[PDB]
């Protein structure tokens, strides 16, 4: 599609173009010519690039399926805990190292109520403090802005008598 | 709650005879002679309660009619008590509209006023806690498709140019229930039935599982709109249109501001300006991208091409022309003074609209420019060059006269308590977070001032979620502690202060309540109250956030 | 004689107090000898609201749990926050080691080390088992002396 | 020197566009001007180029113009009126003027004038060229000009002096030789329509008393030679 | 004589002063301020060459800048018959030991290339020639008919300002030389010794303009005013006079499809505003020389008090309708509209031309004198003159009427042009028709006149109108001495045949 | 008595015909002619400038309206100026001796009270005329 313009005024930046059709059309003036001065004709030739609508076309779902891949598609898994040494007052918890798909993770709380994980990707082990052959649960919940997920309960009895006084140094 | 909090105006007849000629947005707040916001007013029976409760207060001895708006079909509810009856510009639907207007009024008037601190110019308001007055949040939700499709009616936000199905005051109110009652899987099963008959409808849905922590969900969610041929928007050209330009910015927004990854909310950003280029939001989030890229030569270009809002307003409390029921220190007069004629002229201060957003932009950019620098780059692209928007040149007068006052301030710093709210807010427009929270920290020894209360709050807020993202041992329990207790310390004292001047309702208190809460437990925030503070005032904190946090968050904690 | 009875959570109080005769508030009973104890929770939540009884506070009972090595660091804390409080100046200070029947648990002269007794009123530890009774009667008789 | 540059559809109604560029450039753009299958969220190319062949067209064509509206408006400059004399009696006189000539002028006011404006305004110039004076006394000199009041200039000129005919002299006395009655009819010698005011063979007896000398159809009846 | 003087500084109020009238409490214009000891014969004028509040220059500028002031007053407001809305305000005849008209061609040069400052009209891109300066010299050079005398300052003009020569054009144009005008236009477009490369683009445009104007005003021939109308478009196309003119070429050539089409695209006063003339609030002396009333559709017509360029593109669209109709027009409205965006106010003309259709029709298939005045400006703006013209004259019978006199008045002006052009293309049938509103245009002059002394007014239109009759018949004294009473007559002499007697060089 | 008519009909000679009676060598009156002759006739002017004047004349008025017979074109002028609508008035045929003169009956016509023919020259018909109006 090809018109032909007549440019009636122009400044440094816009440009009043006036067709035979009265159609009045601010344009930039750094899309002109150098010499096209003004009450000058230009001939403007607008056609459709396809082969660059298929290069965005290719470019924006190379672009969408990136973001599918970094965020989305993997999701955080199981909070597995196990039991490392259990003994009659006390016992120490441990919890395999915290898988998450995607960022990130708001807080990691044990459940008996229990305190929150200061540092859980640093530290993956805690001792229970006070506590004799009575029967105790826990279980971790895993709360991520993914989703929150508590799972793998876990049940035990503390041991019967069966960072000692006399068996001092200096006793 | 008991007969003080409530103020009074003074021939009678004059409350109803100046509203029923003043009929021709959301609309005022429910007139009882004073205002009044957060009545449950979801059934006529439950509005004798709420009367009931008050024709009770009536007992006693006093030391010396509600009429509810809705915007979708303008008329005006008026219950007398018992006469009920309506004012022009089947009978379930009538109870129903004007609850969801009601609960959108009581939600939106705290959060257009976000930015100024969910600022009260009315007085003689009483704002009640609009999710303490059921379940309201429920309500809302099962009520919601029902009002579904008239949102448009109640126009959008200032920011929002081009209204539509999910940009609206409807929308952004049922987002914002959601995301403060943590209600998931109610809204979620609603809203899907809602796609059935509305297939448009899955922005929303998109919007909640942001804001109930599904990002995963949600982009997923996105992704199945924007490539999968099922998606509603390969089935018009316009309305369909939005729709893509929407998720869009969802899309990018949320490459943003979380997950950093600007390279790729880039590539977004400029698909969602192409899908509407005459959208404020579009330019606005690729004007950000370009500022993180630390390209100021195109981010001056996008900040130009970047439309205004030249004709509508944030939403306002508003017959013109009283009775003041006093319920620690709140004494004397604040200001009414002299003060530097160069530091209260600020023309950069009272900026609304776009116009405040395009500027903190602004202020991000000569952070890393410089003046001098900055004036290289607009020298350079403005008068091959293209013309200045008038609007962003007058930002350019008002940027100078803000570092100005900063650099003449802190060179004679190397003052009056209202005299640091202003070079506060003028180092917090410029960007200077630790130097604005000291003037702020300085004027609230002298003296209360919400104003400096609410921004040394908020400074808080920041610190504490930058340790958290940045993240020894003993570091982190004494420096989260710390933080802690100097929240819920400020939290405390500003509710009080908003209890004696009627206003029971904060959301910015709710979710800075809300940061310690998922820190410590929630008796153990009590306890901190009714520790430092005295029990009656801890029973305040208790009634007005507290209650909320403990049972209205469907079992968050 | 009134006396505050305070300590971290699962260290004995109510064994104790009961014996004479998990803690969400508090337990106030009047044992005879020959004392007003008030004995208040220990977990953090309530941890705070020590404070509302300070005043007036003529003795402190201290409940120490000995076996329990982890959270002698955490004991510390708490105690010496509690000798700077102008409330408890005057008051006596009693520390008792309970749970002395148990194996690992400290002895009296090791615990008074580690909680620094001896950088302070007038004070005193004993050793203590709630279960059995043994050296409850003897930290009275103490706090009666003061 | 063509400038090609790469434009993105943005908005698209049934009117308006807007083009987007890389260089952030919002360009309101019709429609119209757009290929059939643009859609929305296309890639244009516009190419723009000046074109010489039709400025100079352009240019011919307007001093084409400009050369008709001089030749015909603003060439011909008119004209001096002519005033003649018909015929005079004993007491009128008949005055008439060439046809104006005015190629572009336009005519605003056509006055007559006998020592002063006192006489009348020529009511149609154009279709009447003929003026007769009603008003005058016996053996008596007089004047007359014509004003030519023109939107192009005043030009007036050619005065001329004449004398009222003596009662012996009867050379302006016209009859009906003259077959149609006109202005200059002085008297006129089945049922018409016949004239306003106009005055029998009375010719010979004026013939006889050497005078001008009651011959109606209605009064009393009192020779023509061969 | 003491009445005539209103009554009621203290208003240094200046930094927000346009043209600017001058105080005297009451406030008057038409003072000679051209020298300070003809000030002291009278008992604080204002300039806005150089915004300042009264050597010789000094009183030159205040002196041009006042006559300008005391003629754009009446120019600017001749659509609505020079209404005056400041009561306390005495207005003079500037034209009546020296004659303003010859003192103010002699003090032009000296106060030229500064008239920019004046601004523009409000139908007016300002300029050297179209300013507030040009457009009063122009108007007193028409009035007093000083040809001889504008034309030989104008000719030493353009030896400094060559482009002042426009101005010489326009001066022939309204003293009666088409022929030299359009010779001197053709020699400013054609000739290469013109002095016609950004500030002359302007230039070019106006001369197009003024060409494209005086082709469609006279000598009819719309087929050339097209291409001369196009051609100064496309030198201003943000100008509304180009296609303004474009529009009326369309409207003559009918041409009603792109006559919308230039319509749209022409552009719309926002800003700028008519000039009109200190402390917000009286003595009111009647010299000797009220409504209170309810069709409430009839007086909310919006269509009424439409200002700038708004009201004479609406005179265009009501012309349209004249020859298509409402039916035809809608089928031409659908047709290029929706295609291309209608530009809103154009929209609302439509609105507001159904309403005026509405009233006309409602009334002429069905009085008070307020009543006759509404109906009346409604079918002159739908462009019935004959049938507003009965309402006028209606309403003028049970009352007097300002408003029914002045465009009663104008009904025998215009009807007069006609006749006279129409006789061109009986005899007895011209001169009796022709002389009836000569005494008809007297008759209402006179008591127009009137009633301007009673309101303090002394001073274009009603010039011009008994100057229609003046130039038909000599007498005209005399006409008025004989039907009115000797002060009466005396008052009109003063006022108006004082002016036309002397003061227009022996026309 | 108020005398006018059309311009040149001869109303300043009729007059002083009568008051002086001799011919006087009359000019165009601008202005007007008062003379007692006892018959007080106001002479105005005729010329259409003064034609105008004739309203002030009007009130407590005899009217003599003189007829130029001679003259056939303004035959018509001078029935519009007399056709008798003037509240405030609720014809001599001079120029009689001329030959292309209209005669008395001719002139009743085209006027449509009493007519005489006059001759201001001679004075023929002047006193007949007067007799009437007595
Ligand atoms: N072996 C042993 N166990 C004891 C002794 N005293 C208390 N316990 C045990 O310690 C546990 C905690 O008892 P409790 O009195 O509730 O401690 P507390 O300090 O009151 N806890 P809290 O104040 O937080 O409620 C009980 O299981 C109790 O049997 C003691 O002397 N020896
Ligand atoms: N032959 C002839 N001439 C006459 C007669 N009466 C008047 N005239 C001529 O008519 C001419 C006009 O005379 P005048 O009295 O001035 O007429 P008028 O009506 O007074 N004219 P005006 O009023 O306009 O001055 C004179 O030249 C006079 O001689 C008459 O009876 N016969
Ligand atoms: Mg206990
Ligand atoms: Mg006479």
């Amino acid at each position: 599609v090809d018109v032909l313009l007549t440019v009636g005024k122009l400044d440094a930046s816009l440009a009043l173009l006036t067709t035979q059709d009265h159609h009045v059309i601010e344009f930039p003036t750094v899309l002109l010519p150098e010499n096209v001065k003004a009450g000058s004709i230009i001939k403007m030739q607008v056609s459709q690039n396809l082969e660059e609508e298929k290069k965005q076309r290719n470019h924006f779902k190379s672009i969408q399926a990136k973001i599918l891949e970094k965020y989305g598609t993997h999701k955080p898994e199981s909070p597995v805990l196990k039991i490392v040494n259990v003994t009659q007052t006390s016992c120490v918890l441990a919890w395999d190292p915290l898988k998450l798909g995607s960022a990130k993770l708001k807080s990691l709380i044990l459940y008996r109520r229990s305190m929150v994980i200061p540092n859980p990707f640093k530290v993956t082990t805690t001792k229970i403090s006070g506590l004799v052959d009575t029967p105790y649960e826990f279980q971790l919940k895993l709360i991520t802005t993914s989703g929150t997920l508590w799972s793998e309960k876990v049940i035990l009895r503390t041991h019967k008598m069966t960072h000692v006084r006399g068996f001092y140094l200096d006793a | 709650l008991s007969q003080t909090s409530i103020p009074e105006v003074k021939v009678i007849g004059y409350a109803l005879h100046q509203r029923r000629a003043r009929v021709g947005d959301l609309g005022p707040p429910d007139l009882i002679f004073f205002y009044c916001m957060g009545i449950d007013t979801s059934d006529p029976t439950s509005i004798t309660i709420f009367a009931k409760k008050i024709t009770d207060l009536f007992l006693d001895t006093p030391q010396i009619s509600i009429s509810s708006w809705n915007a979708f079909r303008k008329y005006d509810v008026n219950i007398i008590v018992v006469q009920t009856y309506i004012i022009n510009s089947n009978v379930n639907m009538i109870w129903a509209e004007t609850f969801m207007s009601g609960i959108v009024r009581d939600i939106m008037i705290m959060k257009d006023n976000r930015a100024d601190g969910e600022s009260q110019n009315l007085v003689e308001t009483l704002i009640f806690n609009p999710f303490t007055s059921g379940d309201v949040a429920n309500n809302f939700i099962k009520l919601f498709p029902l009002v579904y499709e008239k949102g448009v009616y109640l126009d959008a936000p200032t920011h929002v140019l081009n209204p539509s199905l999910t940009n609206n005051y409807l929308v952004e109110t049922l987002v914002e229930i959601v995301r403060l009652t943590k209600s998931l899987e109610a809204c979620r099963k609603m809203l899907k039935k809602l796609i059935e008959i509305h297939p448009e409808a899955v922005i929303i849905l998109i919007r909640v599982y942001f804001a109930c922590d599904l990002e995963i969900d949600a982009v997923d969610l996105i992704n199945e709109q924007l490539n999968s041929p099922s998606s509603f928007l390969a089935d018009t050209s316009h309305i369909q249109l939005i729709f893509k330009s929407e998720l869009l910015s969802i899309q990018s927004e949320f490459l943003l501001d979380v997950k950093r990854d600007y390279k790729l909310a880039k590539e977004v950003a400029m698909e969602a300006v192409n899908c509407a280029p005459n959208e404020f939001k579009t330019w606005y989030l690729l004007t950000r991208i370009y500022i993180k890229l630390n390209d100021m030569s195109n981010a001056l270009l996008s900040l130009n091409a970047c439309p205004m809002s030249q004709v509508k307003e944030k939403y306002v409390l508003r017959a013109p022309i009283l009775h003041l029921p006093l319920p620690n220190p709140m004494d004397v007069q604040l200001e009414q003074k002299s003060a530097d004629p160069n530091l209260v002229n600020l023309s950069a201060s009272s900026l609304k609209s776009t116009f405040q957003l395009a500027y903190k932009l602004l202020t991000e950019i000569v952070q890393i420019t410089g003046w001098e620098q900055l004036l290289k780059y607009r020298s350079k692209i403005f008068v091959s060059k293209r013309l200045c928007e008038r609007w962003l040149d007058n930002l350019f007068m008002l940027l100078y006269e803000d570092l100005k006052t900063y650099t003449d301030w802190q060179s004679e710093q190397l003052k009056l308590t209202v005299e640091w709210e202003l070079f506060g807010l003028c180092a917090k427009r410029l960007g200077h977070l630790p130097e604005a929270a000291k003037a702020f920290q300085i004027g609230l020894s002298q003296r209360f001032s919400p104003v400096c209360a609410k921004n040394l709050l908020q400074f808080y807020i920041d610190e504490h979620k930058r340790i958290r993202r940045d993240s020894t041992s003993s570091q982190i329990l004494s420096s989260i502690n710390d933080i802690d207790s100097s929240i819920i310390d400020l939290v405390v004292k500003i509710c009080c202060w908003n209890h004696r001047w009627y206003i029971e309702f904060s959301i910015i208190l709710i979710d800075a309540l809300s940061v310690a809460v998922q820190d410590m437990g929630i008796t153990k925030v009590h306890n901190e109250i009714a520790s430092r503070f005295s029990d009656p005032v801890a029973q305040l904190i208790d009634d007005n956030i507290l209650n909320f946090l403990k049972n209205f968050t469907n079992d968050t904690f | 004689m009134r006396i505050l009875m305070v300590g971290l959570d699962g260290a004995g109080k109510t064994t104790v107090l009961y014996k004479l005769k998990p803690t969400i508030g508090f337990n106030v009973e009047t044992v005879q000898y020959k004392f007003t104890v008030w004995d208040v929770g220990g977990l953090d939540r309530i941890r705070s609201l020590w404070r509302h009884y300070y005043r007036n506070t003529e003795g402190v009972i201290f409940v120490v749990d000995s076996n329990d090595r982890s959270r002698i660091g955490e004991a510390r804390e708490v105690m010496q926050r509690m000798l700077n409080e102008d409330e408890l100046r005057n008051a006596a200070w009693l520390v008792f080691a309970n749970k002395q029947d148990l194996p690992e648990a400290m002895s009296a002269a090791e615990i008074t080390e580690k909680l620094g007794l001896h950088s302070i009123r007038p004070w005193f530890i004993q050793a203590t088992c709630a279960t059995s009774g043994e050296g409850l009667y003897e930290g009275l008789e103490w706090l009666s002396n003061s």
